[PDB]
C-alpha cells in the first residue's frame, strides 16, 4: 500500500490488504472537489503522524469515493467527509461525527476500543462542559443496573458519557437516586430522565429547538419538514420574532424540524427565491418537505402571529395544508369583459371553454385584436397567462395549444389548428367545439 | 390452338394521394388483342387491333387534346401501325423463353406489346421470373379460382437507374383473373406508394370469344418472317423526343436568371433548381461539360451544386474534368462540390476514389484539403452504414484517418483527422479519442469529446466513461470546464449508474457558480423531459441529501432548455438551445441544437454551436454531416443552395409503361452573424415531387411544387450596464409564406393541363426558453 505522510492511499487494490491487515484502521471517503475533505486532509495527516510516532497500531487512510464508488455504494456512504472505522467479524463502523481534528481523534479511537474520567477537582467546569453536549452518569456504585448504564454509555460514542463516584458531586448534582441527566449549552443546560427510552430521551433533548441555517448545520438538517422563517437579522423586534419562533418549536421539537433563516444576506437569497418569495413578507413562514418531491406548503392564516406559527405545523399534520403556488387568482373586472380570465386558482371551480396563451409571444400580440374580436362577438370562453400560473394537466412545448374544455366536467384535450384569424375562431365556435377540434 | 379476340386497356393512373379525387389522371390506351398460337415450348402471336387511345376521366369531356386528332395523328404513321404488327413470344412452362419481333421500330411501342405478353406468362411460389421488368422475387399466390402475383420490386434487376429519406412501397399486387385456360381478366394493380403521390398502373385483358408444322421451333420464327430477331424481354431506355435536352444556350439560359445569386431567398428560384438537375442526369458528357466552358462565375456556384446533384457517371466525370483541385482561384466550387458530395444521398465508390486520389493529389488550399477529408469520412459513414466497409477505397480512406491520426506529425493534421474522425463515426477511434480526451490540450480534447458525443450508447461502455470521469471529476489533473460538462453530458445521456448520478449531484456547489448553474439546469432538463436517464436519477433524488434545497439553489447566467417544436405519436421534432456562460457572464459554448425523429429513428437536423472565450468561432452541422467548423477570427459566413433528398427510382412498369417517380427536396441557406448578437437559420424547403408516364405517343405527368420557407433566428439581448449580467435569450420566428401546387398533363407528343395553387402564412412566435430567461427578457416585453 502506497504510505504518504503517515497514511495509506486505497484504490481498491489496498483497502481489503489494509483492512484485514491493520486491524484499527480509520477509513476516509473522501472527495477531490469537496472542501470539507480539503480541510480534512491535513488534520486527517497530522492524525495519523500523531498515531503514527506513538507507539500504537492504529493509523488513518483516505480512500477517494469519486474514482472508488464501489465502496460507498456497498457500505452506504453518502457524504464526502464521512470517516469510518472497521475493526472484527463484519459490523458497522462507527459513525464518526465528532471534531475532525487529530487530538478529538486521539480522544475519539479510545472510545471505540472499549465514557470519560476526570479528577473532581475540575471547579465544576471540565466534566460538563468538556463540550456542546456532555453527560455525567452518577452512580455510587460504578451491577443490576449500573452496568446497564454503562452499556448504555458505550452505545453511542459521540456522546461523551461521565463517570461519577465522588459522593459530593450526587448531592452537588441534586439526585436522591440514581439517574441520567442530559447537559448542553444552548436550550436548558439541564434534562433529568426499556432498554431505549433512555435514548431516545437523550436524542430528544439534546435536539435544538430552532438552527440557524449555515454550511456547517445543513448536513446535519437533512441527516436526520423544516418549517423555515426568512427573517432577517436586523429586521424590527428580531428577538420577538425570534421568540414566537422558539415556542412554536416547543410545540413541535422531532416530528418538525425549526430553522430560521436570516434572508438579509445574498448569500441566502438563493433560498429566498427557491420558495418564490422575493422577500415580499419578512415574517413569513413556509414548510419544505423533502422527501422525494419539493412541496412548499402555504399557510391557511397569513395573519400570523406566535400562537399561528405554533399551530401552523398542526395545521400541515391535519393534511389540509395546501401547497403554495405562484399564481394570481381572480382579477377585479373579469365581469365587464366579454372573455374571462380563468387562473389556475380558479382552473377547477370555474374551469366552458378554456385557452392558454402567453404575453411572451409577439404573435400573440398581434392575435389579441383577433381574440378581443371573438369575445366581443361571443358574449364562457377563457384566457389562461400560463406563463405566471401553472397547468396541471399537461404541458405546453407550443403555448397556443387549444384544449376544449368539455361539458359537465369529462376533461378531453383537442387540440384547434387554425390559421390563427379572426373568422376561424368564430368559425370553431360557431359548431360548438364539435367541429375544428383535435 | 384458335384465334383469341380479346380487348386490352392501359389504365395510368397520377394521384396525389387524398384517396379518393380525380384531380390529375393519365391516359389509357385501348385495343382489342388477337392472340393466336402459331415439351411445353410455343410460339404465339399477338396482334394489336382497334389500337385508340381514350380518357378515362370523361368529366371534362372535350377539354383534352383528343378531341380533333385521329387515332393515327396521336401515334404517328409508323407507330400505329408497328403495335398493330403482330408480335412473337417464346414460351416454356409460363416463363419467357425468348421475345421475337421485327425489332426494326421505336422503343417505346414495343414496351406495349412486351407489357402486354406478360399476362400470358404467369403460375403458388417464389422465384425470380423473366418478364417485362426484369428479375425480381415474385410472389405466387394462388387462390381457388385466381392467381394473385406480387412482385417485390425492390427486388427488381433493371438497369434503371433507382436509388432526410423519401420513404416508398411498390406493392404489385397483379390478379389474372382465369377460368377455364388462360387470362379472362387482368386485375393489375401496379401501385407505388411512396407531399405523397399515388401512381397507379393498371391493364385489363378480358377474352371475348374465340373462333407451322415442325418438331423444331428455331426456324419457324424465321419461316414466318425473316426479320422477327432476338430482342429482350426487359424494355429499354429510349429518348425519342426532346426530353432533357441539353439546350445550354436555351435551356439553361431559361434556369440562368432563375437562380441568380439576388433572390436566393425566393422560393420561386429554388423552383428551377430542382428541374435543370432532371435534365442533367438523362444527359451526355459533353454536353453537361460544354455549360461550364464559359458560364457567369456570379452564377455557376448554383449550377456546380446541380450538376453535382446529379450523381452520374457522366455528370461525376464533367465536374472533376472541369473543377482543377490544383486551382487555388476557384475555392468555393469545389467547396461547393464537396457539399453536395457530403450531401448526396447516394454517394458512389470512384467519387470516393477520386476524393482519396485529391488527397494524394496537390490541393493548393489546405482548408479544402481538410474538407475533402471530412466529406471522406462522410462517404464512408455512409458506405459503412450502407454494408460497405470492406470496399478498396473505404479501407484506404480508413487508414488514412486512423493512421494519420495515431501516427501525426502535424498541429494541422491532428484537427483535420478529429473533424474527419468526428463524422467517421468509427469504433476503433474511440481508443483514440479517449487518449485525445486525456491528452490535456483545450480545443483538441473539447473536439474529441464532442466526436465522443456523437457516439452511440452502445459504442460508450463503463471503461469510457470511467476514462472520461477522471476528466470530468478531476481525479489525476485540471481541466477546462467546457470538456467537464461535455464529458458529464455523455455519462448522463449515455447509460449512467447510480452512482455516477449519485457523485453528480454531489458536486455540484463544490464546482465554480458558472459551472454549477449549467450542471444544476442539466440535471434539471433531464427531469421535466422525462428521460429514461431521469429514472435512475428520481432513485439518487429519493434520499434526502441530494434532494436539499441547498444545492438546488444557485444563482447562476447559465441554462439548459429543451421543448418540443412539434409533437406526434408517430414521431416527433425536438429543439434545445443548452448557454454555457462564463463566470462574468460571457458566453463560452452554446449549443443550438436542431433534431428531427421518425419513430423509433432519430436524424440530427442541425447543430449551431457559437464558440468565444476572452476566440470567436463556431460550428455547423446540416443533417448528420458535421461541416467545417468557420473561425471568426483569432489573434454570408455560410451560404449554399443544396439539396436533400433524392428518389428518383424510374420504374418500369407490368403494362410495359415507362413510370419516373423522381422527388427532389432542396434549399438555399444564407447564415449570416453580425455582432447585441444575431444568428439566423433560413430555410426554404421546396420539394418538386414528380411522375411521368411516357411512351412516345402519349405523355401524362404529375408535378406537386410544395414549397415552404422557414427561419429561426436567436436574439442575444444582453445588458451589461449593470454589475449584473442582464442576458436575455430568444429566438425569433417570423412570419414565412407556404404553398402548394398541382400540374396535370395527358399529351400526345395544348393538353390537359390544370393548375392549383393555395397559400398560407405562418405566424411566428419568440421561443421562450425557459421562465428563468423569461424575468430578464420580460424588462424589454
Amino acid at each position: 500500500p502506497e504510505e504518504e505522510d503517515h497514511v495509506l492511499v486505497l484504490r481498491k487494490s489496498n483497502f481489503a490488504e489494509a483492512l484485514a491487515a491493520h486491524k484499527y484502521l480509520l477509513v476516509e471517503f473522501y472527495a477531490p472537489w469537496c472542501g470539507h475533505c480539503k480541510a480534512l486532509a491535513p488534520e486527517y495527516a497530522k492524525a495519523a503522524g500523531k498515531l503514527k510516532a506513538e507507539g500504537s497500531e492504529i493509523r488513518l487512510a483516505k480512500v477517494d469515493a469519486t474514482e472508488e464508488s464501489d465502496l460507498a455504494q456497498q457500505y452506504g456512504v453518502r457524504g464526502y467527509p464521512t470517516i469510518k472505522f472497521f475493526r472484527g467479524d463484519t459490523a458497522s463502523p462507527k459513525e464518526y461525527t465528532a471534531g475532525r481534528e487529530a487530538d478529538d481523534i486521539v480522544n475519539w479511537l479510545k472510545k471505540r476500543t472499549g465514557a470519560t474520567t476526570l479528577p473532581d477537582g475540575a471547579a465544576a467546569e471540565s466534566l460538563v462542559e468538556s463540550s456542546e453536549v456532555a453527560v455525567i452518569g452518577f452512580f455510587k456504585d460504578v451491577s443490576d443496573s449500573a452496568k446497564q448504564f454503562l452499556q448504555a454509555a458505550e452505545a453511542i460514542d459521540d456522546i461523551p458519557f461521565g463517570i461519577t463516584s465522588n459522593s459530593d458531586v450526587f448531592s452537588k448534582y441534586q439526585l436522591d437516586k440514581d439517574g441520567v441527566v442530559l447537559f448542553k449549552k444552548f436550550d436548558e443546560g439541564r434534562n433529568n430522565f426499556t432498554k431505549e427510552n433512555l435514548l431516545d430521551f437523550i436524542k430528544h433533548n439534546q435536539l435544538p429547538l430552532v438552527i440557524e441555517f449555515t454550511e456547517q448545520t445543513a448536513p446535519k438538517i437533512f441527516g436526520g419538514t423544516h418549517i423555515l422563517l426568512f427573517l432577517p437579522k436586523s429586521v424590527s423586534d428580531y428577538d420577538g420574532k425570534l421568540s414566537n419562533f422558539k415556542t412554536a418549536a416547543e410545540s413541535f421539537k422531532g416530528k418538525i424540524l425549526f430553522i430560521f433563516i436570516d434572508s438579509d444576506h445574498t448569500d441566502n437569497q438563493r433560498i429566498l427565491e427557491f420558495f418564490g418569495l422575493k422577500k415580499e413578507e419578512c415574517p413569513a413562514v413556509r414548510l419544505i418537505t423533502l422527501e422525494e418531491e419539493m412541496t412548499k406548503y402555504k399557510p391557511e392564516s397569513e395573519e400570523l402571529t406566535a400562537e399561528r406559527i405554533t399551530e401552523f405545523c398542526h395545521r400541515f399534520l391535519e393534511g389540509k395544508i395546501k401547497p403554495h403556488l405562484m399564481s394570481q387568482e381572480l382579477p377585479e373586472d373579469w365581469d365587464k369583459q366579454p372573455v374571462k380570465v380563468l387562473v389556475g386558482k380558479n382552473f377547477e371551480d370555474v374551469a366552458v371553454f378554456v385557452e392558454f396563451y402567453a404575453p411572451w409571444c409577439g404573435h400573440c400580440k398581434q392575435l389579441a385584436p383577433i381574440w378581443d374580436k371573438l369575445g366581443e362577438t361571443y358574449k364562457v370562453i377563457a384566457k389562461m397567462d400560463s406563463t405566471a400560473n401553472e397547468v396541471e394537466a399537461v404541458k405546453v412545448h407550443s403555448f397556443p395549444t387549444l384544449k376544449f374544455f368539455p361539458a359537465s366536467a369529462d376533461r378531453t384535450v383537442i387540440d384547434y389548428n387554425g390559421e390563427r384569424t379572426l373568422d376561424g375562431f368564430k368559425k370553431f365556435l360557431e359548431s360548438g367545439g364539435q367541429d375544428g377540434a383535435g | 390452338d384458335r384465334l383469341y379476340k380479346l380487348t386490352y386497356s392501359t389504365e395510368v393512373l397520377l394521384d396525389r394521394g387524398k384517396g379518393k379525387l380525380q384531380d390529375s389522371v393519365g391516359y389509357r390506351i385501348s385495343s382489342n388483342v388477337d392472340v393466336a398460337l402459331l415439351d411445353d415450348d410455343q410460339l404465339i402471336q399477338i396482334t394489336m387491333k382497334d389500337v385508340n387511345v381514350e380518357n378515362v376521366n370523361q368529366q371534362r369531356g372535350e377539354k383534352s387534346i383528343f378531341k380533333g386528332k385521329s387515332p393515327s395523328k396521336i401515334m404517328g404513321k409508323e407507330n400505329l401501325e408497328a403495335l398493330q404488327r403482330p408480335t412473337l413470344l417464346h414460351l416454356i412452362h409460363g416463363k419467357v423463353k425468348e421475345f421475337y419481333s421485327y425489332q426494326n421500330e421505336a422503343v417505346a411501342i414495343e414496351n406495349i406489346k412486351r407489357g402486354l405478353a406478360s399476362l400470358f406468362q404467369t403460375q403458388s411460389g417464389t422465384t425470380n421470373e423473366v418478364d417485362i421488368s426484369g428479375n425480381c422475387k415474385v410472389t405466387y399466390q394462388a387462390h381457388q379460382d385466381k392467381v394473385i402475383k406480387i412482385k417485390a420490386l425492390d427486388s427488381c434487376k433493371i438497369a434503371r437507374s433507382g436509388f432526410l429519406g423519401v420513404s416508398s412501397k411498390a406493392t404489385s399486387v397483379t390478379t389474372y383473373k382465369i377460368e377455364d385456360s388462360f387470362v379472362i381478366a387482368v386485375l393489375a394493380e401496379e401501385t407505388h406508394n411512396f407531399i405523397k403521390g399515388k401512381i397507379v398502373s393498371k391493364q385489363k385483358l378480358e377474352l371475348k370469344t374465340t373462333e407451322m408444322s415442325g418438331k423444331q421451333a428455331a426456324a419457324i420464327i424465321k419461316a414466318v418472317d425473316s426479320k422477327y430477331t432476338a430482342i429482350p424481354i426487359v424494355g429499354q431506355v429510349f429518348q425519342s423526343h426532346c426530353k432533357g435536352c441539353p439546350s445550354l444556350s436555351e435551356l439553361w439560359r431559361s434556369t440562368r436568371k432563375y437562380l441568380q445569386p439576388d433572390n436566393l431567398s425566393k422560393a420561386e428560384a429554388v423552383r428551377n433548381f430542382l428541374a435543370f438537375i432532371q435534365h442533367l442526369r438523362t444527359a451526355k458528357k459533353e454536353e453537361i461539360l460544354q455549360i461550364l466552358k464559359m458560364e457567369n462565375k456570379e452564377v455557376l456556384p448554383q449550377l456546380v451544386d446541380a450538376v453535382t446533384s446529379a450523381q452520374t457517371s457522366d455528370s461525376l466525370e464533367a465536374i472533376l474534368d472541369f473543377l482543377d483541385f490544383k486551382s487555388d482561384s476557384s475555392i468555393i466550387l469545389q467547396e461547393r462540390f464537396l457539399y453536395a458530395c457530403g450531401f448526396a444521398s447516394h454517394p458512389n465508390e470512384e467519387l470516393l476514389r477520386a476524393l482519396i486520389s485529391k488527397f494524394k493529389g496537390s490541393i493548393g488550399s489546405s482548408d479544402i484539403r481538410e474538407t475533402v477529408m471530412i466529406i471522406t469520412g462522410t462517404l464512408v459513414r455512409k458506405l459503412c452504414q450502407n454494408e460497405g466497409c470492406k470496399l478498396k477505397a473505404v479501407v484506404e480512406a480508413k487508414k488514412l484517418i486512423l493512421g494519420g491520426l495515431e501516427k501525426a506529425e502535424k498541429k494541422e493534421d491532428t484537427r483535420m483527422y478529429l473533424l474527419a474522425l468526428k463524422n467517421a463515426l468509427l469504433p476503433e477511434g474511440i481508443p483514440s479519442l479517449l487518449k485525445y480526451a486525456e491528452a490535456g490540450e483545450g480545443p483538441i480534447s473539447h473536439l474529441a469529446t464532442t466526436a465522443l458525443q456523437r457516439y452511440d450508447l452502445p459504442f460508450i461502455t463503463d471503461e469510457v466513461k470511467k476514462t472520461l470521469n477522471r476528466i470530468y471529476h478531476q481525479n489525476r489533473k485540471v481541466h477546462e470546464k467546457t470538456v467537464r460538462t461535455a464529458a458529464a453530458a455523455i455519462i448522463l445521456n449515455n447509460n449512467p449508474s447510480y452512482m455516477d448520478v449519485k457523485n453528480i449531484l454531489l458536486s455540484i456547489g463544490e464546482l465554480p457558480q458558472e459551472m454549477n448553474k449549467y450542471m444544476l439546469a442539466i440535471v434539471q432538463d433531464i427531469l421535466r423531459f422525462e428521460m429514461p436517464a431521469s429514472k435512475i436519477v428520481r432513485r439518487v433524488l429519493k434520499e434526502m441529501v441530494a434532494h436539499n434545497y441547498d444545492r438546488f439553489s444557485r444563482s447562476g447566467s447559465s441554462s439548459a432548455y429543451t421543448g418540443y417544436i412539434e409533437r406526434s405519436p408517430r414521431s416527433a421534432s425536438t429543439y434545445s438551445l443548452d448557454i454555457l456562460y462564463s463566470g462574468s457572464g460571457i458566453l463560452r459554448r452554446s449549443n443550438l441544437n436542431i433534431f428531427q425523429y421518425i419513430g423509433k429513428a432519430g436524424l440530427h437536423g442541425s447543430q449551431v454551436v457559437i464558440e468565444a472565450q476572452g476566440y470567436a468561432g463556431m460550428s455547423a452541422i446540416l443533417f448528420d454531416v458535421q461541416l467545417r467548423p468557420v473561425t471568426f477570427f483569432n489573434g454570408s459566413v455560410v451560404k449554399g443552395l443544396i439539396l436533400l433528398i433524392d428518389h428518383s427510382q424510374e420504374l418500369q412498369l407490368q403494362s410495359g409503361l415507362k413510370a419516373n417517380i423522381e422527388v427532389q427536396g432542396g434549399l438555399a441557406i444564407d447564415i449570416s452573424g453580425a455582432m447585441k448578437t444575431r444568428v439566423k437559420n433560413r430555410v426554404t424547403v421546396v420539394i418538386t415531387t414528380d411522375i411521368t408516364v411516357d411512351s412516345s405517343f402519349v405523355k401524362a405527368g404529375l408535378e406537386t411544387s410544395t414549397e415552404t420557407e422557414a427561419g429561426l433566428e436567436f436574439i442575444s439581448t444582453v445588458q451589461f450596464s449593470q454589475y449584473p449580467f442582464l442576458v436575455c435569450m430568444q429566438m425569433d420566428k417570423d412570419e414565412a409564406p407556404f404553398r402548394q401546387f398541382e400540374k396535370k398533363y395527358e399529351r400526345l407528343s395544348r393538353g390537359y393541363v390544370s393548375q392549383k395553387r393555395k397559400e398560407s402564412v405562418l405566424a411566428g412566435c419568440e421561443f421562450p426558453l425557459h421562465q428563468e430567461n423569461s424575468e430578464m427578457c420580460k424588462v424589454v416585453f
